[PDB]
Order: structure tokens, then C-alpha cells, then sequence
RNA sequence: UGCUGUUGCUGUUAAAGGGUUCGUAGUUGAACUGUGGGC
RNA sequence: AGUGUGGAGAUCGAAGAUGAUUAGAAACCAUUGUAGUCCACACUGCAAACGAUGACACCCAUGAAUUGGGGAUAUCUUCACGUUUUCUGUUUUACGCGAAAGCUUUGAGGUUACAGUCUCAGGGGGGAGUACG
């Protein structure tokens, strides 16, 4: 979007002002916590947790059921991700153009795009050890 | 204004004034549009039509009238109309007020030239199409005289103080309009308290071919 | 001193950098295409004398089936659209 | 209370100019485009009291278009218009 | 016309036609549904706008059809709308 | 005279003081 | 004299008698002769500042015409310009007068700090701009003067003010702008609303 | 990226002010820009205005009553000193007779004549007449 | 727009100025050593001399004269 | 002499926006924990 | 455009050659023609590299259109189109500003009623983008 490059967009979600989950949603916030434990065991990430329980089973939003966020669930069961999720798909993105330029050589516009993620991927683990969400001395 | 003071509910849209504006198609407008008249406009109709919507049409009708019939002096206002269609209209509109009127070309510099001999310097301003009378308008604004136009969908609002939304581009709906303004003012001014009906016909205020 | 609000070229403020240039038709001068006169002409192979005389002595040709034409289109610079 | 008086007890306005009906704006002498506009009342018989109710607006309005939209404001307010439609 | 509008009060029809986030105050445009299923005797919870694959019981095929807005509904089921 | 022939003359006059500079030397 | 407009015929009968008449409904002044009519013949001084001639070439040689700028005002609240050209000097001078007698503009006057005696200063800052020049007009204490350049000065001395302080920039030396700058700072006066004049205006036919 | 939410607050208000508007809406708010208003307000420079709950930083409206000229916003905000009110006035402010200087001292939020009585200093934070 | 307005930023403003006051050529002359180098008095308002020769030079147009000179 | 411009300058055509990006010191940086009540 | 090393060499074509032209033609015109032009690898780092207009954010009047996506409710064939809203781009046609030419929701507007943040340049014309390092 904007940290790179000259996009201008506006997509997001705009969340609802009343916090309450519906009258018509019986299942108790232990079933909820009990259900992000298991697809957390299937080895899904933390986003594709909220968005199956949220197409197939009624649930819009994990914190307004059970009063605590899908990370901090898993944090407290032991089960998040070794680094964070977002900084984990722009090292797997990074990875793959380094094995495609080995290849083609002559192709000078993956040798621009490669060099603005991982000027993201610096800026994103200087702030993950600053709040300790990485190991000091963290080398990418 | 419809509503009248003390709620006496006097001057409103009857039936009989109603037909009367369908009948010579008083509200059937061009299919452009102008952001200035967009309040005016209630819909669209086959063709592109646009409606003026009668109400708001009607109250506008009624507020000129007591601008008009205000005056101390009849003689002093001017009604003006380059559209051929609308010399017959502002003729017999002003035989029975006292108004003036004048049809044809303008000669620029009527209101502003001291030295020309066709001095008129009135205190109001009636217009018939505001697009074709830009000289009458614009030489207004130098001299504070307010202007009464008759604006159809499209029209370049500017300078002007009331506006009538109808329509001003047919032989019958100028004709029609102008009955309802010349009927209108002199029952204010006592000259008939209900004139119910009228045996003025609306065919002398008609353009007919000469 | 601007001349013109397009520059005699119909490029916006910042749309494209380049555009490729092509040949007059007369003189042959390399001009951006956006800023090149063009125009497409259809012209009949014969004059209204010389087409009567072919039509009468052909066959195939008459009231009916049309004699065929020249269709191109030119493209000039701006000095040569004036001269001409 | 309109215009300036020194502490001594004396006005020292020259003259107060007209305030437009529309954005309190000071009509000035040198506008030549600002109009005043007089409205009759007219009685339940229906004919006028002899007395008419005065507006000014500034030659800023007219010259804009904007004076149509702000004299069928004003007038809602000070009952020389209905607001809305009537009921069935 | 006649009417002036008022910014802490809109209208019905000119809050209607307003972008989610452009409005007094922001809210979402997605709701849920019940539905039968093409075989199944059961009933599901389905997203407006869901984009992954959603299944059945009896019928355990296909309940959408992911697009780039609202989910396209399969055929020979019955869709409910919900309140809240 | 072109700005751009002078700028030529430039150029050429530098080139003749560096080839002179170095066989001086 | 035989007036030529209604306002002219009313102060001609006396009925309008007033200059505050004409300030009040803005309406436009016609014939120099209702200022002399409005105005004593005593308190009205008027004077000239500079002419200079204009060129317009032509094919045998050229063509020269004079300007004349004048500036009335009557040292209490009012003044106004006018510049006009003609063939000799002398037609010129005459025609200036007139012009200038119809553009007579109320100015408003205040106080700095104690409201006490007859004001001597203008209200609030202003600043009128023609050209490339502007003046900007800076409200002084009292017994201050007018710190003015020479030809601004001759212009607000004839409007009334008494203590002031002024600013110039742009291309000062060109007389024909900077006169009129003046002026629309003088004007600019009364179009301030005030706290002291918020409410309870009321109408007149 | 806005940096000042006050200085983008009065820009809105003054440029509305100047079209001849009855009513604008102000996006985003604070406590600073509500504080703000409510010494206008005191002063009858503004009409009543609304906050609307969103559960974010709200929004204001705000009624005009054509009797405001122009607001700004000063930035960055200086010191004032007790002996420092007569050169702010004399440089941001038309005359000597109206007008006002909004400063926050270790008080609150306040004008410059209000400040002066009490004898306290604070940091420049706009003006308006 | 062309200014830094931080509240922490005068070391900006100061280094700004600094480098811009050398643009001026009256400024610049009266800071620089070299000055009154090039100046034959030295620096002083009057010199004293030995006349060795007289000469006349011409006048620039659009005047014509000889102006009688004498160099010390 | 607002022609050194913090207050207070210019940069389309008069003197003057870097060919385009990335980036470290530096400068700048969204909302919230708070309407005291009664006589 | 130019440089180095290997390819390639159709067209066009600096240098040059031969005709025209011209007091004169070194040129403009005609016929040719080498380096170039094309490719790979390695250098160079300059352009009227222009919107002669630095980047980020807020407000702003009217009527056109047009590109991509989404939402709601008249025609054609066995997907296209019609109407009205909406987000992002991309052009044409008011206050206000400017010395003017002109700019104007995408400002050169909101500025002597002068303060949203950062940054690069300028200080009369030549010498000169020259000399020394
Ligand atoms: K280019
Ligand atoms: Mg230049
Ligand atoms: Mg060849
Ligand atoms: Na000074
Ligand atoms: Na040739
Ligand atoms: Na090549
Ligand atoms: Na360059
Ligand atoms: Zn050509």
C-alpha cells in the first residue's frame, strides 16, 4: 500500500459498535477457547483460525465470545508461532525471489521488489526486539 | 407564500388550479439538469423528462406575487422578454396591472447610460428565460435591481432573487404561466376576493400566430 | 511563455514517459505519435470521367457492384500539415 | 446598544451599515450589487395590511447563485412559506 | 427541497447511499444465514462473505462458491437471513 | 556563439592543457 | 443644474439630506453635484498629486495623453479618489475632480487602550493591496502622528486619522498603485464586524 | 501523516467560517480540542456543539453563528511568561480591544485576560477573533 | 515549505544560516582574509606616492574627451 | 534592507526542486485513565 | 551517444569518396560507404533525465467523461448491456491567488488576518561550472 510504493487504497473491515455476541449464539466460551486449541494443533496460523471460525460455525469475533484475543490464547497454551506470523511470510516471500534470480539472471525488476522486502523485513525485527518478541542478536 | 398570515389557509393549490397547470404542460421539463435547480426536480419520466414537483412550484408563484403588488407605483417595474413566444404573454399581463414591458433585442447600456434618451430605471426586473436575457441581467447587478426570472430544469441561476421552476419553452406554457401570476396579483391587491371564476380567457394571454 | 495547456500533444502531467516515434508521411521525420497530425483517408482509384468510361467497357463493373477504393491512414508532422 | 460609545457617553458611529439576513455579513456603500427585497402580508379576507417585512442580502449571494437558496431558507423561518407538503 | 439538512441527524436516503467507513459511524456490511444443505437434514452457520470452503453433513460438497464479494449460494438449498 | 560549440572549445582546450601538463612533467 | 436621477432629484428636493442615506443602502452616486449638495462648500478640500504622460506609438510617430490623480475629503470620516486622462493637461485636471467626488467612502475611526475624548486612530489592522503594492495600516497610541511615507500620508490626513503606523512593500514608486492601495485600506474599515456591533440591528425601507 | 490534531481541528472551523457555513463536522477530537472550544463558546464566538460516540477518537459538530472571523493554531507552542502577554497580543491579534490568546497553565486551559488575573504563565496554543 | 519549524531544531536553523551568509558578496568581502590584498592602499583611506609619468585617457561613449591622468 | 527573513524571504516562465528510489544518525509523531454532589 | 572482449551484419548511416548547387560549398540535394546500429558479459552515470512544479497529511463549488473492483434493482445470444450508488486511478470545463501569461477537488487556493512535518537549492550581470587541490 503506502510503505512502499505509490498505492493509495482503502480496503479494511469497519468492526460493529455494539460488542455483544448475538442472542442466537449458544455455545459457551469454553467450546470457543476449546475449538482455537485444536485447529491451532492442525497447524494453522493465527489468522486462518479466526477466518474458519468465523465462515463455518457463526463465531464473527473471537474476543467479544470468549473476552481474549486468538495470540493470546495460544500464548497461554504454548503453541504460538516460534517468530511472528507477519514477519513469517515476508522471510517466506524473500526466499523464494532469491531462488528465482538465481536463475534469471538479467531480470532487474525482482532485483527491486527483493530489495524493498527485506528493507520491511529490517524495519519489522528492529521493533520485535525492542518489545522482546525476538531473541537480541537476531539476524535475518 | 401558501401559508397565509393567521392560518387562513386562503391561497392554496385547489383542483381547479390544478388541471389548469397539467393541461398546458406547466410542469414538464428539459432532460438536463443544473445543480442550482436540482431541489425543484422531483423525477425522471420516459424520454428523459425531468417534473418540477407543483408544490414547491406553486408556493414560488404566490411569493412573486406579493413582491409584485408591493409597489406604490405599478408603472415602476419593467417586464422584459427577447423570446418572440412571450411577446403576446407580457403585453396583456401588463394592461391589467400597469406594468412596463418591453420585447425584441436589447440594446445594451439601457440601465447604466445616462446619456441615452431610453433611461428606465426600475425597482424590479421580470424575465422570462434567464438564458436568453444574460444583457438584462447582467446590467441589473450594477444597479441593485432585483430580478423575478422564470427558470426551466436547466438555467443559469445567477443574479436572480425569486425563481419560478416551470416550464417557458412552449407557446402554451408561457401563455398558462402568466395567467396564473396576473390572476394571482390583482386579488391580492382587492380587485376581486375570490374570482372564482374568472371570465378573463387564457387564450388572449396565448401567443397566437400573427 | 506556454503555448499550449497540452504542449501540442495529447500527454497528460505524468501518464506515460515515452511514445514511439514514427515517420512522416511526407518528409519522413521522426515524430512521437500522440503528437503527429494523423488522419484516414478513403479516396476512389478513379475521377468521375475516367470511371465512366471504365465502367462502360467492363463486365464486371455497373450500376450495381461498386468499383473499389484506397483506404490509409497518414500521419504528418506539424510542419507538414500546415504547408500542405 | 448598536455601535461604539466611549467611556465619556458618546457615539462615535458615523453611520451602522446593514448585516445580510443570510451570513451576517456588513452590507457596504461601495457593493452596487447588494438588493433589498420587501414582502407584503396579506390578511385571512385576503387582502394586504399595508405594511411589508424587509430582508437584505449581500451582492456576494447574488453574484454566487446562492441567493435563490438562501431567500428559500429565510422566508421558511419567517413564515412567508410552508416547509413542507400537506397531508391527505 | 425546502429543508435543511442537519450533520448530527442525516437523512434516511443520503445515509443509505454512504461508504461503510465513511459514515456517521463506521459498521460492518456482512451478516449470517441458516442453511438446509442440497442433502443434508442438518443446519449451518454460513458467512456472507465467506472465502474458504465451506462443507456439509449429508451433502458435504460445497455450501458456496468464494467470489471476489458475497459468496455464490449452490443451487437446490435454502438460504435464511439472521438477525443482529 | 552555440553554447554547445563553445562548450566543444572547452573541452578541447582542457584536453590540449592536460596533454601539455603531463609531457611538461 | 437639472439633476438626471432619482437620487440626484431627491436631493435636489431636499428629501435625502443626508450623506449617510446613500452609505447605508449602497447606492451608486451619478453626478458630482449631490456631494456639493450633501457636503458644505467649506469642508470638502481637494488637491492633485502628480501627472504623468503615456505613448502609444504610431506609425508616423506617437500619440502623448495626461493623467491626474485627485483626493477629496473633509478631515472627519470620508474620502475619495479618481484618476482620469485627456488629450491637454488642463481637461484632465477637470475631469479628475469629478470622478473623484463620486467615490466618497465612510471611514471608521476608533480607540487604542481608554475610550476617552473623540477617536484618533483606525479600529483594527488592515492592509489593501493593488498591484504589486500593499500598505498596511497599524493602530497607534495617542499623540504618535502619522509614520507614513509623504504620499500616504497627504491621503489619510484628508480622511481623519490622527495616530497610525504604516508599512509599505512591492514597488513602492509606482504612484499610480500605491495611491490606491491606500484607499482600499481606508475602505476595508467598516467591513470588520466588530464585538461591539453583534446584534439587535434593525431594518429600514 | 497528521502530526497536530488541534491545528487540523481550527483550520477546519476557520475555512467553513469563511464560505458562510451553518454547521461542520470535525475529525478527529481530543480533550485539548474540546477545551478549546468551550473557551469560544464562553465567549459567544460559536453556538452549541455535539460529540458523537464511536469508540474511537469522535467526531464533532459544530453550529456557526457568524460571529467568528478567523482561529489558528500556533505551533510550536512557546513559553509565556507574565511579562510575555503584552508582545503575543500586540503580534497575533488585530487591536488591543478584541480578541483572545489561549494558553494552558498548570491551572487549565484559558484565555489571556483570564490568565493575567491570576497571575500564571503557560504555553501559547492558538488564537481567535 | 521551505523552513524546519521543530521546537528541538535550532541546531538545523543555526547551520543554515551560517552557510547561506556566505552568498552575500558584501558580507563575505569583510569576513574574508584575502581582502585589502588586492587593495594597492592596503586597507587605509589615502596613500602617498611618486608621479613618474602623465597620460590621457578617452572618454567612454557617448562622450568625447581626453581626461589628463598621471600614474604613481 | 522582510536585499540573510526565528518573528519574516524566494524556487512553472525572472536566480534557484535533486533523473528515480532505499536508508543510518537527526527532526517530527494518533486517541484514551478526569462533567464532584447537596444545603 | 561512447569504451573493452566475443558474436552478427539485412536496413539505415558520423568519417570518407563521387555527382549537383554556389562568387565559394567545406553544407543543405543525389549515389555510395567504415565505425556504429542488433546480442552476451563488463564499464560509463549524462539529457528540454520537463509537469521547466520535492515527499507526506486536512478542507474545498459545478458540469463532462473514462479505466479496474464491489452492492441493489431494461435489452440481446446461448457472456455482454441498461439505471442508480460506491472505493481506487485518469482527463476536460467557481470563490480565491498571481506582475501577468495563467492555476483551480489531481492548486500555483485556504498567507502582512503571515506557524501541520521533513528536506534540497538561491541572493544583480560576466569571469565560469573556469583555475588549483
Ligand atoms: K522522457
Ligand atoms: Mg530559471
Ligand atoms: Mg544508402
Ligand atoms: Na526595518
Ligand atoms: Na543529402
Ligand atoms: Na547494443
Ligand atoms: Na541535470
Ligand atoms: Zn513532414
Amino acid at each position: 500500500v503506502r510503505m512502499h510504493g505509490n498505492g493509495r487504497g482503502k480496503a479494511s473491515s469497519a468492526l460493529p459498535y455494539r460488542r455483544t455476541p448475538p442472542a442466537w449464539l449458544k455455545i459457551a466460551s469454553r467450546n470457543v477457547v476449546k475449538m482455537v486449541c485444536k485447529s491451532s494443533r492442525k497447524g494453522m496460523m493465527p489468522s486462518q483460525i479466526g477466518m474458519e471460525l468465523r465462515d463455518s460455525m457463526g463465531i464473527a469475533q473471537v474476543k467479544n465470545v470468549t473476552g481474549r484475543k486468538i495470540l493470546r490464547i495460544l500464548k497461554h497454551n504454548g503453541l504460538a508461532p516460534e517468530i511472528p506470523e507477519d514477519l513469517y511470510f515476508l522471510v517466506k516471500r524473500a526466499t523464494q525471489m532469491r531462488k528465482h534470480l538465481e536463475r534469471h539472471t538479467t531480470d532487474r525488476d525482482t532485483k527491486y521488489r527483493l530489495i524493498l522486502v527485506e528493507s520491511r523485513i529490517h524495519r519489522l525485527a528492529r521493533y520485535y526486539k525492542r518489545v522482546k518478541q525476538l531473541p537480541p542478536t537476531w539476524k535475518y | 407564500m401558501s401559508a397565509v398570515e393567521s392560518g387562513s389557509k386562503v391561497l392554496r393549490m385547489k383542483e381547479s388550479d390544478a388541471q389548469k397547470l397539467l393541461a398546458m404542460r406547466c410542469h414538464i421539463g428539459t432532460r438536463n439538469q443544473s445543480s442550482a435547480m436540482k431541489k425543484y426536480i422531483y423525477g425522471r419520466t420516459a424520454e428523459g423528462s425531468h417534473i418540477i414537483d407543483v408544490h414547491m412550484m406553486w408556493e414560488k408563484l404566490i411569493l412573486a406575487a406579493r413582491v409584485i403588488a408591493a409597489v406604490e407605483n405599478p408603472k415602476d417595474v419593467c417586464v422584459c422578454s427577447s423570446r418572440l413566444y412571450g411577446t403576446r404573454a407580457i403585453y396583456k399581463f401588463s394592461q391589467h396591472v400597469g406594468t412596463s414591458f418591453h420585447g425584441g433585442r436589447f440594446i445594451p447600456g439601457t440601465f447604466t447610460n445616462q446619456i441615452q434618451k431610453k433611461f428606465v430605471q426600475p425597482r424590479v426586473l421580470v424575465v422570462t428565460d434567464p438564458r436568453t436575457d444574460h444583457q438584462a441581467i447582467r446590467e441589473a447587478s450594477l444597479v441593485n435591481i432585483p430580478v423575478i426570472a422564470l427558470c426551466d430544469t436547466d438555467a443559469p441561476l445567477e443574479y436572480v432573487d425569486i425563481a419560478i421552476p416551470c416550464n417557458n419553452r412552449g407557446i402554451k406554457s408561457i401563455g398558462m404561466m402568466y395567467w396564473l401570476l396576473a390572476r394571482e396579483v390583482l386579488r391580492l391587491r382587492g380587485t376581486i376576493v375570490r374570482s372564482v371564476p374568472w371570465e378573463e380567457k387564457v387564450d388572449l394571454f396565448f401567443y397566437r400566430d400573427p | 511563455t506556454t503555448k499550449r495547456r497540452n504542449h501540442g500533444r495529447s500527454k497528460p502531467a505524468h501518464s506515460r514517459g515515452r511514445v514511439k516515434p514514427i515517420h512522416c508521411f511526407n518528409c519522413g521525420r521522426l515524430t512521437p505519435k500522440d503528437k503527429a497530425v494523423g488522419r484516414f483517408v478513403v479516396r476512389r482509384m478513379l475521377d468521375a470521367a475516367s470511371a465512366r468510361d471504365v465502367a462502360e467497357a467492363s463486365p464486371v463493373y455497373g450500376a450495381n457492384f461498386p468499383m473499389p477504393r484506397l483506404y490509409m491512414k497518414q500521419r504528418f508532422c506539424i510542419a507538414c500539415a500546415i504547408h500542405s | 446598544t448598536i455601535g461604539m460609545f466611549n467611556e465619556e457617553g458618546e457615539n462615535v458611529d458615523l453611520y451602522i451599515p446593514r448585516k445580510c439576513h443570510a451570513t451576517t455579513t456588513l452590507i457596504e456603500a461601495h457593493d452596487h450589487a447588494a438588493v433589498q427585497i420587501s414582502i407584503a402580508n396579506v390578511g385571512p379576507n385576503g387582502v394586504i395590511n399595508g405594511t411589508t417585512t424587509t430582508l437584505c442580502i449581500a451582492g456576494y449571494l447574488r453574484s454566487q447563485g446562492e441567493s435563490d437558496h438562501a431567500i428559500n431558507h429565510i422566508t421558511i423561518d419567517r413564515g412567508i412559506m410552508r416547509i413542507k407538503t400537506g397531508k391527505p | 427541497g425546502f429543508f435543511d439538512a442537519d450533520l448530527s441527524y442525516p437523512t434516511v436516503r443520503t445515509e443509505r447511499m454512504k461508504h461503510k467507513r465513511r459514515r456517521l459511524v463506521q459498521g460492518p456490511n456482512s451478516y449470517f444465514m441458516d442453511v438446509s444443505c442440497p442433502r443434508c437434514r442438518q443446519v449451518t452457520v454460513v458467512y456472507s462473505h465467506a472465502t474458504t470452503s465451506v462443507e456439509c453433513k449429508g451433502c458435504s460438497k460445497k455450501l458456496c462458491r468464494p467470489t471476489g464479494g458475497k459468496a455464490l449460494l449452490v443451487e437446490g438449498c435454502g438460504y435464511r437471513r439472521k438477525p443482529d | 556563439m552555440r553554447p554547445k560549440w563553445h562548450k566543444k572549445r572547452i573541452k578541447r582546450l582542457k584536453l590540449r592543457r592536460r596533454r601539455m601538463r603531463q609531457r611538461s612533467k | 443644474w437639472v439633476p438626471c436621477t432619482k437620487l440626484g432629484r431627491l436631493v435636489k428636493a431636499q428629501k435625502v439630506t443626508s450623506l449617510e442615506e446613500i452609505f447605508l443602502f449602497s447606492m451608486p452616486i451619478k453626478e458630482h453635484q449631490i456631494v456639493d449638495t450633501l457636503i458644505a462648500e467649506g469642508q470638502l478640500h481637494d488637491e492633485m498629486m502628480k501627472i504623468y504622460p503615456v505613448q502609444k506609438a504610431t506609425s508616423a510617430g506617437q500619440r502623448t495623453r495626461f493623467k491626474a490623480f485627485n483626493v477629496v475629503g473633509d478631515c472627519d470620516g470620508h474620502i475619495g479618489i479618481g484618476a482620469r486622462v485627456g488629450k491637454e493637461v488642463s481637461l484632465a485636471i477637470r475631469a479628475s475632480m469629478i470622478a473623484a467626488k463620486l467615490n466618497i467612502v465612510p471611514v471608521r475611526r476608533g480607540y487604542w487602550g481608554n475610550k476617552i475624548g473623540e477617536p484618533h486612530t483606525i479600529p483594527m489592522k488592515v492592509t489593501g493591496k493593488c498591484g504589486s503594492v500593499a500598505v498596511r495600516l497599524v493602530p497607534a497610541p495617542r499623540g504618535t502622528g502619522i509614520v507614513a511615507a509623504p504620499v500616504p500620508k497627504k491621503i489619510l490626513e484628508f480622511a481623519g486619522v490622527e495616530d497610525v503606523y504604516t508599512s509599505s512593500r512591492g514597488k513602492t514608486r509606482t504612484h499610480g498603485n500605491l495611491i490606491m492601495a491606500t484607499f482600499y485600506a481606508l475602505r476595508k474599515t467598516y467591513g470588520f464586524l466588530t464585538p461591539d456591533l453583534w446584534a439587535d440591528t434593525e431594518p429600514s425601507r | 501523516t497528521m502530526m497536530s490534531v488541534l491545528a487540523n481541528a481550527l483550520r477546519t472551523i476557520a475555512s467553513a467560517e469563511r464560505r458562510g457555513k451553518r454547521q461542520v463536522l470535525i475529525r478527529p477530537s481530543s480533550k485539548v480540542v474540546v477545551k478549546f472550544l468551550q473557551v469560544m463558546q464562553k465567549h459567544g464566538y460559536i453556538g452549541e456543539f455535539e460529540i458523537i460516540d464511536d469508540h474511537r477518537a469522535g467526531k464533532i459538530v459544530v453550529n456557526l453563528n457568524g460571529r467568528l472571523n478567523k482561529c489558528g493554531a500556533i505551533c510550536p507552542r512557546f513559553d509565556c511568561a507574565t511579562t510575555d502577554y503584552e508582545k503575543w497580543m500586540k503580534n497575533i491579534l488585530p487591536s488591543r480591544q478584541f480578541g483572545f490568546v489561549v494558553l494552558t497553565t498548570s491551572l487549565g486551559i484559558m484565555d489571556h485576560e483570564e490568565a493575567r488575573s491570576r497571575n500564571t504563565g503557560g504555553k501559547v496554543l492558538g488564537f481567535f477573533y | 515549505m521551505t523552513k524546519t519549524n521543530g521546537q528541538n531544531a535550532a541546531r538545523k536553523l543555526v547551520r543554515l544560516r551560517c552557510r547561506n551568509r556566505w552568498a552575500d558578496k558584501g558580507w563575505k568581502r569583510a569576513h574574508t582574509f584575502s581582502a585589502r590584498k588586492a587593495n594597492p592602499f592596503g586597507g587605509s583611506s589615502h596613500a602617498k606616492g611618486i608621479v613618474l609619468e602623465k597620460i590621457g585617457v578617452g572618454a567612454k561613449q557617448p562622450n568625447s574627451a581626453i581626461r589628463k591622468c598621471v600614474r604613481v
